[PDB]
RNA sequence: GGUGAAAUUCUUGGAUUUAUUGAAGACUAACUACUGCGAAAGCAUUUGCCAAGGACGUUUUCAUUAAUCAAGAACGAAAGUUAGGGGAUCGAAGAUGAUCAGAUACCGUCGUAGUCUUAACCAUAAACUAUGCCGACUAGGGAUCGGGUGGUGUUUUUUUAAUGACCCACUCGGCACCUUACGAGAAAUCAAAGUCUUUGGGUUCUGGGGGGAGUAUGGUCGCAAGGCUGAAACUUAAAGGAAUUG
């Protein structure tokens, strides 16, 4: 599954959580990866997708709610969305 | 402290009005007030504002549901059912 | 060189049903049974009451102009015993000897597949 | 008698019993 | 029978009966001395591996775990210890 | 006996009777120490330490090997786990199962079976209660059972 | 007293059989209890077989057969002349004929 | 019970055969042989127009009779006449099936028997559902007297069947496939894909029946009846 | 049409029937056997998803963490109850036809509730193997299911290899069965119902002639039907088990 290359990521490599500290990190492009919740308002999707296109970064939408996408990360409230600054250990990046 | 053993909360009636009707009002009632899930929104914020309304004070949005619950069962059915007409008719 | 019918040999309990038809089915010819040749209502099944029912039938195929018959023998079928009435083979020994033409034997009795429910109860027709 | 109809017919009984007691309380 | 020695059965009987049944118990496994395809990196490896160990050299394949004794690669040359 | 069915099946190892005994591997001991901490420091639980030490490696038994057992080598070095690896695994197995039911309100089965974890559970948490290797007062609780977890 | 090792059914280990029922007086039964036979007969006759064949295109046609499951009450089978009874030790015996 | 009739009326003669008359029936080109038989109905009057009502008849012939070989002795086939012309209706395919005595010979108990079906879609854009039915051996040299399966091949051999029915109808229109059955070389393919599994034999395939129908397209029809 | 035989009932308004179409709900045949799984009640069409389990293999880990259990809990056939849905077939009540002296019953034909599902209840059965659970020992025989070991063994793949299926040999754990009885019992019978006057492996539960009676009463659970707990007065010399001859 990917749960368990999130939490080995959690746990090796670095991450941001949170819209406004992703787009933050886009914007330099440390980031590697954005991955974005289902039940997202779809417009704040598209912008997300066109700063993705803008900065040739790898997106993936996770197939469920930002609610579970808080526990798969490993947290305890919701989550929008993530971005994998250092996979450390993780294969997320090369996979998929 | 359980302040009482089962009447819940319909023991705003008293004494009057039926033993079955009342238990029947109480079954209807506590889905009437409960919360259910702005899935739009992602959390516990809706209530009903009349018959068959329902508005999450996060996201603003206002849901048309059944009477007193967020969807009935028919609507499920009726639901998966359109889901499952319009794949076939499709492909 | 021949030409063909189809006989549809029905061998029922406290009955017996006889009636060629016409390959396609929607075209039937000579329906003969056994109350319609009797009156004991005791016989409508007796082997004697379906062979008088074979003779006319195959009498009255032979002027109509069919020579040969395709065999289809069923019996009660759906949820009954599917075991065929005493007078069918009669019958269908009675229209081989009247002097027609016979091809194909086959069985068509009804089978389900593990139907819904028996009457009867469930202590079953007693006495 | 068979015991299935005896425990019936005791179990009208107990019935019986019943509301005439509740009758009077 | 009625009469006979415990003491001294024959191996035969042994081999024929179950691990701990025995006499006194003992293990049925042992080790192997596999050479790797290739490069020779002489590696240890238990009977029932329950796990796919394989060369540090070149990391192909040694053993495949099943429900009884290992079972092998196929170019491979190994050695009861 | 199998405490909570009605098997009787028996499958176990059978160790040898040559006790401090093999004097045939080259492998001294100190190399098999530092290999198990080198493991540990990737967070292993001592049944795979033992697993693999046994297929990667030539090693009979790290008790024979080297003067010890596993978990006491762990608990020197000071990497001991704060709950019994056995425990830490039925605790999972418990919010797997019930995080199941969530979803299942019908499988009375799992909703059965969910008893017999707990009671297991509670059972270990009594004998180490009483062994003092948790602290007394010490209480498993579903709704604190995912976090204390992971 | 018991009458029967296997209790007059083939229930080893089960608890319920999913019962079926019988062919003559529609009566329900377990399927393991069931007195079942199988009935294979040619279709037409030993008789009636020389008029056919004798009166039969494409010659020595088929003679198809036929195959037929049979379940019965205890009292459909004892009355149909089936398994009448046995002696007492003869009961034990278990080879058909 | 001739005289059981209390009443024949609720409320309360012309002979029926001269007023019929005889048309032949035409297989298409997909056998050796062509004549079928003959079908009687009324004069097709200026209401009637008996060609409407023979549109959609449907009659049941044996295989046997198609090839001569006694060999296809069982092997139905359903036909649905769809053109007439001139005394001389023209007919379409419409159902394989088996015969229920042979068939039921097929099954004894001390076997595992399995079967499997799929829903294919054809070229012509027919939808076809294919029924399959196997039964294990005893080898030779067997001694145990049951030889049953083990429930897991069971699922393998369903799923190998289920792709190879889905591969060998897709693509193919319908008369490659009905010249297929007829020698039926995909019944021979099934135990090449399977030996290595389980013996498996008797894998005579099933009855097949068609679920969806294109438009009529008279001019492929023709081409059938050439 | 239906039986033994009739009969009620459908038919010229075309019954019974034949063919092509369509809908509804129920079920999961035949394969299905002294075979499998589950604590039990129970579980048989496909595929996918979710989690669970035994046995086997093990030179892995903990170290005695265990056995049975008052008090206390989970599940718990069918029938029955509440509120919707569904409501084909069958089908307590009921309607009707037939036998009989009578027949509110068996036999015929229809026919509400129910029979399916959802959300709650209800906790009972010959819930039977009428045999509590754990551990040890004591006679053979073949067969079978699942895992495991050995075999230049057969079959086929690509002769061939690995396989897979087979055959032989061994082993572990299952459902059983066959022969005998040292042994047990009153016997029927039993490899456990044995290892008990030569009377002691651990532990829970139940019974003390038959009726009165699972009644009265009192608590307690349930809306109810009812469940759980549960007497006495009085009466009686027999009821009962297994086998034998009639
Ligand atoms: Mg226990
Ligand atoms: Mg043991
Ligand atoms: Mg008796
Ligand atoms: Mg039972
Ligand atoms: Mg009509
Ligand atoms: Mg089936
Ligand atoms: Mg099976
Ligand atoms: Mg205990
Ligand atoms: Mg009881
Ligand atoms: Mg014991
Ligand atoms: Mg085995
Ligand atoms: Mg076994
Ligand atoms: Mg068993
Ligand atoms: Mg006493
Ligand atoms: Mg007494
Ligand atoms: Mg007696
Ligand atoms: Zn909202």
């Amino acid at each position: 599954s990917i749960n368990q290359k999130l939490a080995l990521v959690i746990k090796s490599g670095k991450y941001t959580l949170g819209y406004k500290s992703t787009v933050k990190s886009l914007r330099q492009g440390k980031s590697k990866l954005i991955i974005i919740a289902a039940n997202t308002p779809v417009l704040r999707k598209s912008e997300l997708e066109y700063y993705a296109m803008l900065s040739k970064t790898k997106v993936y939408y996770f197939q469920g709610g930002n609610n579970e996408l808080g526990t798969a990360v490993g947290k305890l409230f919701r989550v929008g969305v993530v971005s994998i600054l250092e996979a450390g250990d993780s294969d997320i990046l090369t996979t998929l | 402290a359980k302040r009482t053993k089962k009447v819940g909360i319909t023991g705003k009636y008293g004494v009057r009005y039926g033993s079955s009707l009342r238990r029947q009002v109480k079954k209807l009632e506590i889905q009437q007030h409960a919360r259910y899930d702005c899935s739009f929104c992602g959390k516990k914020t809706v209530k009903r504002g009349a018959a068959g309304i329902w508005t999450c004070s996060c996201c603003k949005k206002t849901v048309a549901g059944g009477a007193y619950t967020v969807s009935t069962a028919a609507a499920a059915t009726v639901r998966s059912t359109i889901r499952r007409l319009r794949e076939m008719v499709e492909a | 060189s021949q030409v063909f019918g189809v006989a549809r040999i029905y061998a029922s309990f406290n009955d017996t049903f006889v009636h060629v038809t016409d390959l396609s089915g929607k075209e039937t010819i000579a329906r003969v049974t056994g109350g319609m040749k009797v009156k004991a209502d005791r016989d409508e099944s007796s082997p004697y009451a379906a062979m008088l029912a074979a003779q006319d039938v195959a009498a009255k195929c032979k002027e109509v102009g069919i020579t040969a018959v395709h065999v289809k023998i069923r019996a009660t079928g759906g949820t009954r015993t599917k075991t065929p009435g005493p007078g069918g083979q009669a019958a269908l020994r009675a229209l081989a000897r009247s002097g027609l033409r016979i091809g194909r034997i086959e069985d068509v009795t009804p089978v389900p597949s593990d139907s819904t429910r028996k009457k009867g109860g469930r202590r079953g027709r007693r006495l | 008698m068979r015991a299935k109809w005896r425990k019936k017919r005791t179990r009208r009984l107990k019935r019986k019993r019943r509301k005439v007691r509740a009758r009077s309380k | 029978v009625l009469v006979q020695d415990l003491l001294h059965p024959t191996a035969a009987s042994e081999a024929r009966k179950h691990k701990l049944k025995t006499l006194v118990q003992g293990p049925r496994s042992y080790f192997l001395d596999v050479k790797c395809p290739g490069c020779l990196n002489i590696t240890t490896v238990f009977s029932h591996a329950q796990t796919a160990v394989t060369c540090e050299s070149c990391s192909t394949i040694l053993c495949t775990p099943t429900g009884g004794k290992a079972k092998l690669s196929e170019g491979t040359s190994f050695r009861r210890k | 006996g199998r405490m909570h069915s009605a098997g009787k099946g028996i499958s176990s190892s059978a160790i040898p009777y040559s006790r401090n005994a093999p004097a045939w591997f080259k492998l001294s001991s100190e190399s098999v120490i530092e290999q198990i901490v080198k493991y540990a420091r990737k967070g292993l639980t001592p049944s795979q330490i033992g697993v693999l030490l046994r297929d990667a490696h030539g090693v009979t038994q790290a008790r024979v090997i080297t003067g010890n057992k596993i978990m006491r080598i762990l608990k020197s070095n000071g990497l001991a786990p704060e709950i019994p690896e056995d425990l830490y695994y039925l605790i999972k197995k418990a919010v797997s199962v019930r995080k199941h039911l969530e979803r299942n309100r019908k499988d009375k089965d799992a909703k059965f079976r969910l008893i017999l974890i707990e009671s297991r559970i509670h059972r270990l948490a009594r004998y180490y209660r009483t062994v003092a290797v948790l602290p007394p007062n010490w209480k498993y609780e579903s709704a604190t059972a995912s976090a204390l977890v992971n | 007293p018991k009458k029967r090792a296997s209790n007059g059914r083939n229930k080893k280990g089960r608890g319920h059989v999913k019962p079926v029922r019988c062919v003559n007086c529609s009566k329900s039964i377990p399927k393991d209890k069931a007195i079942k036979r199988m009935a294979i007969r040619n279709i037409v006759e030993a008789a009636a077989v020389r008029d056919l064949s004798e009166a039969s295109v494409y010659p020595e046609y088929a003679l198809p057969k036929t195959y037929n499951k049979l379940h019965y009450c205890v009292s459909c089978a004892i009355h149909a002349r089936i398994v009448r009874v046995r002696s007492r030790e003869d009961r034990k015996n278990r080879a058909p004929p | 019970a001739v005289g059981k009739n209390k009443r024949l009326s609720k409320g309360k003669v012309v002979d029926p055969f001269t007023r019929k008359e005889w048309f032949d029936i035409k297989a298409p080109s997909t056998f050796e042989n062509r004549n079928v038989g003959k079908t009687l109905v009324n004069k097709s009057t200026g209401l009637k127009s008996a060609s409407d009502a023979l549109k959609g008849r449907v009659v049941e012939v044996c295989l046997a009779d198609l090839q001569g070989s006694e060999d296809h002795s069982f092997r139905k086939i359903k036909l649905r006449v769809d053109e007439v012309q001139g005394k001389n209706l023209l007919t379409n395919f419409h159902g394989m099936d088996f015969t229920t005595d042979k068939l039921r010979s097929m099954v004894r108990k001390w076997q595992t028997l399995i079967e499997a079906n799929v829903t294919v879609k054809t070229s012509d854009d027919y939808v076809l559902r294919i029924f399959a039915i196997a039964f294990t051996r005893k080898q030779a040299n067997q001694v145990k007297r049951h030889s049953y399966a083990q429930s897991s091949h069971i699922r393998a051999i369903r799923k190998v069947i289920s792709e190879i029915l889905t591969k060998e109808v897709q693509g193919s229109t319908l008369a490659q496939l009905t010249s297929k059955l007829i020698p039926e070389v995909i019944n021979k393919e099934i135990e090449n894909a399977t030996k290595d599994i389980f013996p498996l034999q008797n894998i005579h395939v099933r009855k097949v029946k068609l679920l969806k129908q294109p438009k009529f397209d008279v001019g492929a029809l023709m081409a059938l009846h050439g």
